[PDB]
């Protein structure tokens, strides 16, 4: 709640901006517009491009790499908006940069931002 | 018995008596010193291997046996994707089913039949001892039994640590024993953010226990024919390598031109690359991918030849969804990918890496 | 107690713990059912708008659809498709206007038809559900035109083509009763029955005038195509019921939603969709509060429920929030839906006892219209 | 500010929703997006259609006809939104109906709603 | 202290008393001047967006411009025009994409040019002012492209035509210093000077590397085109300054916006447009607050003002609001503008005493970007 | 004094001595019993009037004199819109400058010159007295002074309360003395919401003190030629009536085809309508505006003929922005407009209304 305090991950609610895998999310959580933690909502198009963060999982003490993915082709969902920036680097380090609309690769050249999923792709601190 | 079986297979693996003219063993084409690949030069360079007759060349590049034992047996998964199998077209179910095929293949070890293989096994008192201890008495007198037993022993041998040691720098870095250099770290970061991971990672998500950098699926990435290899194989200028569709039982023409995604472990040392050995340098294999994303004229040009990559051998069922990522790899990223793929090299092959 | 987002972190932790792989992919919405609810956000006249698809049982957003300027939604009663008539401009809110109808598959939410409507013929107005209407066979969409005059567009969903405009007299709204017939409500205070073949003028027949020039009928009547029941409230909470089930308008006994004493203490209906009708229960729900006579569009804190036949009051709920729109699901043990434009939140109540079960917030900028399908 | 209370017109601030001339305004006050009480903001198109209301002026006790006019061809302004419905009738009495986007006659065929001006055109009678 | 709306009610009432007639019409905005300020609302990635044109002396909205999906505004320094590069789709957020540039007259706000960009070539990103830029003569607009690779698109505003894409190295942002030249910032920590004709490989020259791989240069540096001063904060408040005035990069001494004590007590810059630069005073303004190292995009409550030459702190203002972006007028006795995304309000401050003078609220959904013209 | 002058014009106004053959006065064509218009049947019915020679017909419909005194003198306003003056083409600056012109017009009263007017004036001892009392001794001996004095008298007479009495039902309703019927108020509502108020109201906003239902501006609404009035006028089938542009010193091609927005007061009793009297019925005048808004076949057809209205006499400078309102007047609203317009009839002409 204090926007400036160190972020504190939890592993008990994915709709919340402090959910551990959203440590470098920018946009909206897909679970809140009919995706799930790792699937896009009906009628949107799943980007193949990704951004990564290393996120601490307070359930098991391990940090995991979250390759975020955008669900594209719809106006922005407006539900569960969140912006975190753990490890987020400026645009010239685009692999860790999250202001970019990462809709590349989405079916039907969809490029509008609807929401982001947070699947794990491996471990590493 | 788990030891002794692998131990029997170890003997067979290096035994050129399982070839017609006894010139050739598994180890000849799958050489332990070159990550179980063929260092030998043929009419197509290293792209295809020469069989026991000293003249027949195959039509596919000899793949590493390293980590081949992590590949699941051939199956169709729920999403209708085919997965696993051995051979570049998945036509063998698993290691055991694969192991007897080089033996009878007239373009490889070339034995006429199982009976002739049994006869060779019978000629060696160590095989009579070692096969009878594991398989029972008179096993070598029954051509069917004996041939099955050798395949089994060979398969057990390929499943040992010697084949999949997991001691690459990658593995050492994953165990926290050391760190990547900044270039390697960037490479790993590119691999996982760009489209490579859509095909060269075991899982769609979560963490792999024993990652071998392939999802074991079949994809047509649109590679052209390897003309010199294709000439050597003598299969004909009108031949099409249909990849998976060649597996007996696969009839779906959507599978035409799809090949199994290879593990990238040891990739830095098992060139040339792709199923027909068409590309010599690792960088080149990475750059092929830019033909789908880059709008620069240089992206449609194979740097090894200065000519267009070529028409795909099978110009249908391309994995365009994955391939046309909308983002090309600039030179700094190809540099990082090469540094990262080099970390996938097993500890014993690190010295091969210098050259 | 365990929220959706909690259940989901647990299932994701377990999947991670078990090493269960799963392919990131486009989800299909659950099958349409009685508990599916649609909430349309006209966004206080924004040039682009959103429709939320909600599983009202879970209180879960299961999908969304985007729309242009003041779109009209419709939902097939049998659950087999959804549609809207919508309007876009070539440079946001300026340039060439394109009016069109989209039909959507209701589990993939994919557009299955995009049918351009010639000469920008849509009526642009604060969203009124019965300004655009499906025929009962679902093969035909009819939308209202105001300019240059009242007229009704016939849209063929099966041929996926616009057909023609029909001239009508000075009337409003479209309540379809058959493949080739709809009623509208006229300035003179009659209903007009419009029958069209492929050719000629439509055949138009008027009923008796059924209300006086100074009793005002709201813009948001409840109409149930399957029961043919048109429930039409006036500014005072008086309620007209027209039975269209024979092909023709029988006028039912009129009924009063608030008591004499309640209209002395300034009880009036107010909101947007002030009224809802449950078909198998034959029961009417009305948004009401104490308000001035000209604060008729403001939210209400109270819902009264009455029997369509007797008009006896069955319940009066303290809603607990500022409600602008109501509707009900059309199954047994119905949900009563209560949309606050101001909170942007759909509150989902037990229609029986009125208590709030769950709510769905962040429903856009100014959500106003609830739509449900009558499936049973 | 109690929304269901009878409306209390004032004649001291045109940007507030209780301004006397706004008695049947639906939308936004153009004075807040660069118009003025009786003028449209730059870039918009003035409609020739109007809505009328009889509006009570607390300053002289007199009733004026306000013929509202829409400024059209821009996305809704989002500033000083107001909905009042003094004397406002249902859509079938369209001369007094204010959900209608009264943008007819606007130059360039402009039909999107940006805001509404409140000019006097007569005394009620 | 008499407000806008109050003065306006007094004057309409006097006109009514006097029998003053006037013709309802479309107003012209007042002449562009040093105290006009534009605020762009990317609206948290909504497909359509707004800009507000504000008279910062009055604290009054004098106009608005519509845009599509994450447009890039630019404002000619001499006040002769404004423009943007915008993106729309045939069905709201789906279907065929059209990217385009519009030019607008600064008093009628009408489009005077609408220039199609072929092949949908804009970079869609949270709005960074220096991802689309005007050359100093106002004749060319340069926009950045990220896919398939970093590139810069050249638009002729004079002849109202797209020209070409220029291939660049792995570099970001576009700081124009001449009719045919701009600087970018590269991954390797240098700047790249790009000089372009109508055709040919543009001449691309890197400067010296000016920062280590682990100092992070923010997405919102301040660039004064008339001074050629590029003011570039890192995450720690370390400020890089590059003098581009000779047309080549000269690296100025780095200054520290925060003291060592403040750094030890957790003070760091943060927000969106974190830094401003007043050309005539040669002063830098930085949004700072006590914050964990990875909360760099959060709002800040304090502005430090320092002399660009010496690094001496001139002031530290307690802004009293959650400020995401700042910028200053370029006149004498400048205004300090302080935009709150969370509040959708532009607060207008005396840049000398830091006192808040006035404010303008209701600026869209998530207003983020403040632009001024440097007219003197 | 101001009173005697107007009494002087009252005399002249009904005096046939001011016509060549003494067959006609202002009141012959501006009949007080017809709201100062021409009751007389001619080769083109009531579209145009016959002058003193008994043969010559004009080419424009004789308008009412009621309320003409409220029209400002001709001027170009700061928006560059011409306003006011007299005649359908504003070629007279004001009433005084208008008054002499019918006297000297060969197709109207047909006096050869100011001199002959003066001679006729001196023939009447009542004029020598009336004129000399107002303008001095010898005034009638000087034909320039005599004519100009007669003009002034006529103008002063037209500016009397008798010509502009503001006693129509609409004035009564605005004074809170009575109410409109529902139809009439609907009609008023339709008149202020729809495009009519854009031209037929004195002001754009605020309240008018003496509304006369014109903004005094000039508009080409794209009327056709009145085929029989044109033949009767003898001006030739070639002839184009350029409206405002025919005013001397108007040069701007943009004014061609534009005519002074008539006051709608007494509209109901002063048919036929428009500058050329092409439409006999008031309903037809209202319906004509539907040509620019309705899509219905019926809108393209003049109901009095059953054939298309016909092409505009002047098919450029049409006031489209105003005329193309996007909205058509159904039968109901045409009914109401008619009812409201009938409330604009002066008290004294109410019996005509039947
Ligand atoms: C003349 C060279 C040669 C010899 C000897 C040879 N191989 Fe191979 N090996 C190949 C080629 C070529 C392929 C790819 C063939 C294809 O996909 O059709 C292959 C593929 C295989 C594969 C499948 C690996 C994969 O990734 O799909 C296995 C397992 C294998 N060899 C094991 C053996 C064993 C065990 C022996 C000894 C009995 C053996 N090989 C003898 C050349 C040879
Ligand atoms: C859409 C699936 C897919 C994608 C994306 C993909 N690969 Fe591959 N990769 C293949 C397949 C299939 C082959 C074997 C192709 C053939 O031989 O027929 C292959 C072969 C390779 C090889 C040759 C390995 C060998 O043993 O010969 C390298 C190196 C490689 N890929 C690296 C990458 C990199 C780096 C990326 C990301 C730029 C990438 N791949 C993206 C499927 C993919
Ligand atoms: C022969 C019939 C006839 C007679 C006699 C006649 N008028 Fe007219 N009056 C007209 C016609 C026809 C018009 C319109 C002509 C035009 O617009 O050019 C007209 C127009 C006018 C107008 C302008 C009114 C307006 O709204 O534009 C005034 C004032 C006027 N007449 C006054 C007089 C006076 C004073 C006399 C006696 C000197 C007089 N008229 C004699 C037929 C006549
Ligand atoms: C663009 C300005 C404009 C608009 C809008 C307009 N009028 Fe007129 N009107 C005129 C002009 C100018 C004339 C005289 C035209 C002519 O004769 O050339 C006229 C003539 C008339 C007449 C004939 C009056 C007479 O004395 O001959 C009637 C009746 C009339 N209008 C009614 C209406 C009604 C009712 C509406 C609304 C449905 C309307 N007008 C809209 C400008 C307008
Ligand atoms: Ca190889
Ligand atoms: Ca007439
Ligand atoms: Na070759
Ligand atoms: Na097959
Ligand atoms: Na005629
Ligand atoms: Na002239």
């Amino acid at each position: 709640t204090d926007p400036r305090a160190k972020w504190v991950p939890q592993d008990n609610d994915i709709q919340a901006c402090d959910y551990w895998r959203h440590c470098s999310i920018d946009g909206n959580i897909c679970d809140c517009s009919g995706g799930s933690l790792t699937n896009c909502p009906p009628g949107t198009k799943l980007a193949t491009a990704s951004w990564v963060a290393s996120c601490y999982n307070p359930t098991d003490g391990q940090s995991y790499l979250i390759a975020y993915r955008d669900c594209c082709g719809y106006n922005v969902s407006g539900r569960c908006p969140c912006l975190n920036t753990e490890g987020e680097l400026p645009v010239y380090r685009p692999e860790f940069a999250n202001d970019i609309i990462w809709c590349f690769g989405a079916e039907d050249d969809a490029m509008t931002y609807h929401c982001t999923i947070s699947p794990i792709v491996g471990k590493a601190s | 018995a788990d030891d002794a079986l692998a131990a029997l297979g170890a003997q067979l693996f290096v035994d050129p008596a399982l070839s017609r003219n006894a010139t050739q063993s598994c180890a000849t084409c799958h050489d332990p010193a070159r990550a179980f690949t063929d260092p030998r030069e043929g009419k197509a360079g290293l792209a295809v291997s020469v069989g026991d007759d000293g003249q027949s060349h195959g039509d596919r590049n000899t793949p590493t046996l390293g980590y081949a034992a992590l590949v699941p047996a051939f199956h169709r998964d729920a999403n209708g994707k085919y997965k696993g199998g051995q051979f570049w077209d998945g036509r063998a179910d698993d290691l055991k089913q694969q192991a007897g095929q080089p033996m009878l293949n007239p373009v490889e070890m070339a034995m006429p039949d199982r009976a002739a293989v049994a006869a060779r096994l019978r000629d060696d008192p160590a095989y009579r001892t070692g096969f009878e201890a594991l398989f029972g008495k008179g096993v070598l007198d029954d051509p069917e039994r004996a041939f099955d037993a050798a395949a089994e022993a060979l398969a057990a041998y390929q499943a040992t640590g010697e084949f999949s040691p997991f001691d690459s720098k990658y593995d050492r870095v994953m165990r926290g024993e050391e760190k990547f250099t900044p270039l390697e770290e960037f490479g790993y970061t590119v691999f996982i953010t760009k489209n490579c991971r859509l095909c060269h990672m075991q899982r769609k998500q979560g963490v792999a226990e024993r990652e071998t950098f392939t999802n074991f699926e079949y994809h047509n990435i649109g590679l052209p024919v390897n003309e010199t290899a294709r000439e050597a194989s003598g299969l004909g200028a009108d031949h099409v390598d249909h990849g998976l569709l060649a597996r007996p039982g696969i009839e779906d023409p959507a599978q035409s031109g799809r090949f199994k995604v290879p593990s990238l472990r040891n990739v830095a040392v098992t060139g040339p690359y792709m199923h027909n050995g068409v590309f010599t340098d690792l960088r080149t294999a990475i750059l092929f991918y830019n033909k789908y994303t880059s709008r620069r004229p240089e992206a449609k040009i194979n740097p090894e030849t200065g000519a267009p990559w070529g028409e795909p051998e099978v110009a249908r069922n391309l994995s365009l969804a994955e391939l046309q990522s909308g983002l090309m790899l600039d030179d700094g990223r190809v540099d990082a990918l090469v540094a990262f793929l080099e970390t996938l090299t097993d500890r014993r092959y690190e010295p091969l890496l210098e050259e | 107690q365990e929220t959706q987002g909690q259940a989901a972190a647990r299932a994701a932790a377990a999947d991670l713990a078990a090493g269960q792989d799963d392919e990131p992919r486009i989800l299909e919405a659950p099958a349409p059912d009685a508990r599916r609810v649609y909430v349309n956000d006209p966004a206080h006249f924004a040039a682009v708008t959103q429709q939320f698809v909600i599983d009202g049982e879970a209180g879960r957003v299961i999908g969304m659809i985007d729309g242009g300027f003041l779109p009209n939604p419709v939902v097939a009663d049998d659950g087999s498709f959804i549609a809207h008539a919508s309007t876009v401009f070539s440079r946001i809110a300026r340039g060439e206007r394109t009016d069109y109808v989209e039909v959507f598959d209701p589990v993939t939410l994919l557009p299955t038809a995009d049918i351009e409507l010639p000469d920008a013929p849509r009526f642009l107005v604060g969203t009124y559900p019965w300004m655009t209407s499906l025929t009962p066979d679902g093969k035909t969409l009819l939308f209202y035109q105001f300019s240059p005059a009242p007229a009704v567009g016939v849209v063929d969903l099966e041929g996926k083509a616009f057909k023609r405009m029909l001239d009508v007299p000075d009337c409003y709204h479209i309540f379809p009763t058959a493949p080739d017939t709809f009623f509208m409500h006229c300035r003179d205070g009659s209903l007009a029955k419009v029958a069209f073949g492929t050719e000629g003028t439509p055949e138009i027949t008027h009923t008796e005038v059924f209300h006086p020039e100074d009793e005002f009928l709201i813009n948001h009547p409840a109409y149930s195509q399957k029961a043919g029941r048109l429930v039409w409230p006036t500014y005072t909470g008086k309620i007209h019921q027209i039975d269209l089930s024979s092909g023709d308008a029988k006028f039912l006994p009129a009924v009063e939603a608030l008591t004499e004493a309640e209209r002395a203490d300034g009880w009036r209906p107010g909101g947007w969709q002030q009224v809802a009708y449950h078909r198998a229960l034959d029961r009417i729900y009305l948004l009401v509060d104490q308000r001035d006579e000209w604060r008729h569009k403001t939210a209400s804190r109270f819902v009264v429920v009455l029997d369509a036949k007797t008009g006896e009051r069955l319940a009066k709920f303290e809603m607990g929030h500022e409600i602008d729109s109501i509707n009900v699901s059309q199954d047994e043990k119905p949900l009563l839906y209560a949309l606050s434009t101001g909170d942007k939140t759909l509150y989902i109540h037990d229609a029986e006892s009125g208590e709030e079960l769950r709510s769905v917030n962040q429903l856009g900028h100014g959500p106003q219209v609830i739509t449900t399908a009558d499936m049973g």
